[PDB]
């Protein structure tokens, strides 16, 4: 009940209810940008949180 | 996971939907309507819940 | 063959041909 | 050919936008502990797949070692992208930032 | 005959970091001579004037080093990059 | 370049004796297991590590 009211649907499908949650997330059509830690695991995706909180970027010498 | 075998793509987001009537009939391979799943002698029967439109099974090469 | 290292990831047209 | 071109375009101003400009960076002049991690990490993947090499191998055969040799004398050429939560970024290269 | 400007999302791997312009001809632009592509729509003749979109906006276009958008499982970089394909279609 | 003076003896090793190789993977992604083979076999394989690939789609590869 804490949780009801989060942007991150896969969240709260993964604690509990999971058939609720999906039901809720199917009706309002919501749509997640995978930012939760619990999100880009069902997603297959590196993480936002210590080393995946930035890029690393090349400094290729020629134009 | 193989270092030398970069993915070019990325999944950014998902959203959910109500899968309709009319795309589902239209992406199928084959639909089912016979309530046996395979014949006598093991072998999966046509239009049955082992279809090889329906992927292959048991080293019979997928109809699809 | 058929590889992201061989062919481009996507490929699209940026003017009409000329 | 014209709707890509217009994608292209307002995808490359929205990200121009994002951009904070090199004199208005406000994050921390030093490496946190993960962006050190990570450069390391890529720079040993990279050096692993015969990348050039900036540095004097003492007899070394371990990429890691290679990558902190390099991280030591400074001649990563690598870039971090800082992101923040509104999703406008800052560009450090490993030369401008101080480790520890 | 006739010259069509694209776009096109191509890897580099670390060996070509020195020479990304030659890195991606001997990548995905050299295998696509001489060869009918479809998403052009014929006989792929040549390219010219390829050039390297840069991941950082606020670098000029006459800019000597670029930065290149690394994977995060792999070393290997992704980028669009631009050229001119001189094409012969029937 | 930098690897081949301790890979080499890895391969020559075999699986059953630490430190040791197990698998090969070329290029083009076979997988030469190291289990079936003999030590003659072995250096064979282990001399030819370091072998430029002569497939330009994977020119760009090393062995692992």
């Amino acid at each position: 009940q804490g949780m009801e009211t989060s942007t991150s649907s896969f969240m709260k499908m993964s604690y509990e209810t999971t058939c609720q949650f999906l039901t809720k997330a199917v009706l309002d059509n919501e749509r997640e940008q995978l930012d939760s830690p619990s999100a880009r695991i069902v997603v297959g995706k590196l993480n936002n949180v210590g080393t995946g909180s930035f890029d690393v970027l090349a400094k290729v010498p020629n134009a | 996971m193989d270092i030398s075998k970069p993915v070019g793509s990325e999944i950014t987001s998902v959203d959910f939907g109500i899968l309709t009537a009319k795309e589902i009939r239209n992406l199928s391979a084959k639909q089912i309507t016979n309530p046996t799943v395979l014949d006598n002698l093991g072998h999966p029967v046509s239009g049955g819940l082992y279809d090889l439109a329906l992927g292959a099974f048991l080293r019979n090469l997928c109809s699809t | 063959t058929a590889t992201t290292l061989n062919t481009p990831v996507v490929i699209h047209a940026t003017q009409l041909p000329q | 050919p014209e709707d890509f071109q217009q994608h292209e375009q307002i995808r490359r101003k929205t990200l121009k936008e994002k951009a904070i400009p090199k004199d208005q960076r406000a994050t921390t002049p030093y490496m946190t502990k993960y962006e050190r991690a990570r450069i390391l990490g890529t720079r040993a993947l990279q050096i692993s797949m015969n990348a050039p090499v900036f540095v004097d191998l003492e007899g070394e055969t371990d990429p890691l070692r290679i990558a902190m040799k390099e991280l030591a004398e400074k001649k990563i050429p690598l870039v971090i992208r800082r992101y923040l939560p509104d999703g406008s970024f800052e560009d450090w290269s490993v030369e401008e930032l101080i480790v520890d | 005959i006739v010259r069509v400007p694209i776009a096109l999302y191509v890897s580099l791997a670390p060996m070509y970091l020195e020479n990304p312009l030659q890195g991606v001809m001997k990548q995905h632009l050299n295998p696509l001579v001489m060869k009918y592509n479809n998403k052009v729509g014929g006989v792929v003749l040549g390219y010219e004037g390829l050039k390297i979109l840069d991941a950082d906006p606020l670098s000029k276009e006459d800019t000597s080093e670029k930065l290149i958008k690394i994977t995060p499982d792999t070393p290997f970089g992704f980028t669009w990059c631009h050229v001119n394909l001189y094409v012969w279609q029937p | 370049a930098y690897n081949i003076a301790e890979l080499r003896q890895a391969v020559i090793n075999g699986p059953d004796k630490w430190p040791g190789a197990t698998q090969i993977q070329n290029e083009d992604g076979s997988l030469v297991s190291l289990i079936g083979m003999s030590v003659e076999q072995r250096k064979a394989l282990a001399n030819q590590l370091l072998t430029p690939s002569s497939n330009v789609s994977t020119h760009t590869l090393n062995k692992k």
